[PDB]
């Protein structure tokens, strides 16, 4: 799925169809882009059938199951309350998620897709999840080093920080992931409004 | 190589463009670690080296 957003007027929106067949969505709106556009990285939208709707498609990932959808379950992806129609972009499902999500943002301070917002607002956005990621595994690590006793010295902290943050994430908690995709919806969100400038 | 990137992630599925995006830190300016994106896009490790090994072969031909 790839969200070409051009002239500040509109957008085009490239999908699959069938068995991997490209197909082209023009005069996409970006407005009110929060209604339909999903901020999943574990689905994406797909052109139905009968061209006249986009509906979800459940990718291969360990990430939540938004949207209600959680293994392609066609009864559920047919259903017009979780699929958009072109034309009138509602969602719907996606709406509801990421509004969440957009509370969530709301919640760690970053500037959201819904209100006022300029190329600073979104560089600032950007440069404060950096700061929430880096303290996110300095506490996943933190609250992780206490078991010891004394086995870390210099022989486990020798290199390298990816094999410090994978032997860590081994036996971490089960939210660290929920954290971690609520950053990632987060992010998109951050790169829409950044794209979006 | 900055102004190639933004030409190449724009031959790459939104997806890809985010991973690669999100390792070399372009808009986060911050870089991160191949665990913490494979934790973001919910995919193991050796996935988003294998979107890399794509992407920086693009650069070429």
């Amino acid at each position: 799925m790839k969200l070409k957003i051009l002239d500040k007027d509109n957008a085009t929106l490239n999908v699959f169809h069938r068995n991997k067949e490209h197909k082209t969505i023009d005069n996409v709106p970006t407005a009110n882009l929060v209604d339909w556009y999903p901020l999943s990285n574990a689905y994406e939208y797909k052109l139905s059938r009968n061209g006249e709707y986009l509906e979800l498609k459940r990718l291969r990932s360990t990430l939540p199951s938004s949207y209600g959808l959680d293994d392609n379950n066609q009864d559920i992806i047919r259903d017009n309350n979780h699929r958009c129609k072109i034309g009138y972009w509602y969602n719907p499902a996606v709406r509801k998620d990421n509004l969440k999500i957009i509370e969530k943002a709301k919640q760690y301070g970053l500037p959201i897709i819904t209100e006022e917002y300029d190329a600073n607002t979104v560089e600032q956005g950007f440069r404060d999840i950096g700061v929430i990621f880096q303290s996110l595994k300095t506490i996943v690590v933190t609250r992780y080093l206490e078991g010891k006793t004394e086995e870390e010295l210099r022989i486990f902290n020798m290199k390298s920080e990816e094999s410090q943050l994978n032997e860590a994430l081994k036996e971490s908690d089960f939210s660290v992931d929920l954290t971690y995709s609520d950053l990632g919806q987060i992010y998109n969100m951050l790169l829409l409004m950044k794209k979006i400038s | 190589m900055k102004e190639q990137l933004e030409d190449v992630l724009d031959t790459l599925t939104d997806r890809e463009e985010n991973v690669l995006r999100l390792r070399f830190g372009l808009d986060d300016g911050r870089t991160r670690t191949l665990e913490e994106v494979g934790k973001v896009f919910g995919v193991t490790r050796e996935r988003i080296r294998q979107i890399e090994a794509k992407a920086l072969r693009k650069l070429r031909h």
